[PDB]
């Protein structure tokens, strides 16, 4: 089991910046990068792949 | 300051190429590797200011002097950093206060291309509808971004008014422009929303936030530098 957090879409948030951060996904069961605004960031958000495929794994 | 060597010419979302060099004070924030993700603006040789959810450290480095981040052999000056100073008083859930200093390990060199924007003084009165400027390397489309630095004219918009649409969710420390046909995207925070004061190109906001789509029927949120300016002042005092 894994948290729910790692089944949501990755979200960009209202801020205007372009951070590369990663997010679980899925339907590939692996973690990809997407484009994080800056500020508001939901869980399924991680600074490197390694935090993000230790914390949602296999969700 | 505020006075670009390079004259720009006016007619981010909507926006139009800018003449290259004409806003010299812009500044590009990447990593290591040359990844963009955030704007700034030069406020003297040794200083840059930026936005505080952009997350800068040590690592990243300053751009100076570019235009076609797409052009290798475009000389330009990649500048270290030496020090972050993030506004203790920034608040990571309302965004307010969102401002950042940067201070270079070395000076950049000033020339045709790269000088500094002038700063506002804390009762500086900008009146809503004052047609500004924001430029930036941002989504031109809600994507990569463009290669060649973007500009667009836009109108400051009175807190009443931007509040129409954000309600609560302005604070006391931001000023709103926009809804006019153009919108700042991923990639343009940090930079900066200026307007002539007395014929100089000013800094009145820093690109912020707003729009999760980028619409340019929305107001665009930008940090607020009249009510930010003493706290950089006394920082540069201080470093």
């Amino acid at each position: 089991m894994r948290p729910d957090f790692c089944l949501e879409p990755p979200y960009t948030g209202p801020c205007m910046a372009r951070i590369i951060r990663y997010f679980y996904n899925a339907k590939a069961g692996l973690c990809q990068t997407f484009v994080y605004g800056g500020c508001r960031a939901k869980r399924n958000n991680f600074k490197s792949a390694e935090d993000c495929l230790r914390t949602c794994g296999g969700a | 300051c505020g006075v670009p060597a390079i004259q720009p010419v006016l007619s981010i979302v909507n926006g139009e190429e800018a003449v290259p060099g004409s806003w010299p004070w812009q500044v590009s924030l990447q990593d290591k590797t040359g990844f963009h993700f955030c704007g700034g603006s030069l406020i003297n040789e040794n200083w840059v200011v930026t936005a505080a959810h952009c997350g800068v450290t040590t690592s990243d480095v300053v751009v100076a002097g570019e235009f076609d981040q797409g052009s290798s052999s475009e000389k330009i000056q990649k500048l270290k950093i030496a020090k972050v100073f993030k506004n203790s008083k920034y608040n990571s859930l309302t965004i307010n206060n969102d401002i950042t200093l940067l201070k270079l390990s070395t000076a950049a060199s000033f020339s045709q291309t790269v000088s500094a924007v002038c700063l506002p003084s804390a009762s500086d009165d900008f009146a809503a509808g004052t047609t500004c400027v924001t430029t930036g390397w941002g989504l031109t489309r809600y994507a990569n971004t463009p290669d060649r630095l973007q500009q667009a004219s836009l109108p400051l918009l009175s807190n009443t008014n931007c509040k129409k649409y954000w309600g609560t969710k302005i604070k006391d420390a931001m000023i709103c422009a926009g809804a006019s046909g153009v919108s700042s995207c991923m990639g343009d925070s940090g930079g900066p929303l200026v307007c002539k004061k007395n014929g100089a190109w000013t800094l009145v906001g820093i690109v912020s936030w707003g729009s999760s789509t980028c619409s340019t029927s929305t107001p665009g949120v930008y940090a607020r530098v009249t009510a930010l300016v003493n706290w950089v002042q006394q920082t540069l005092a201080a470093n």
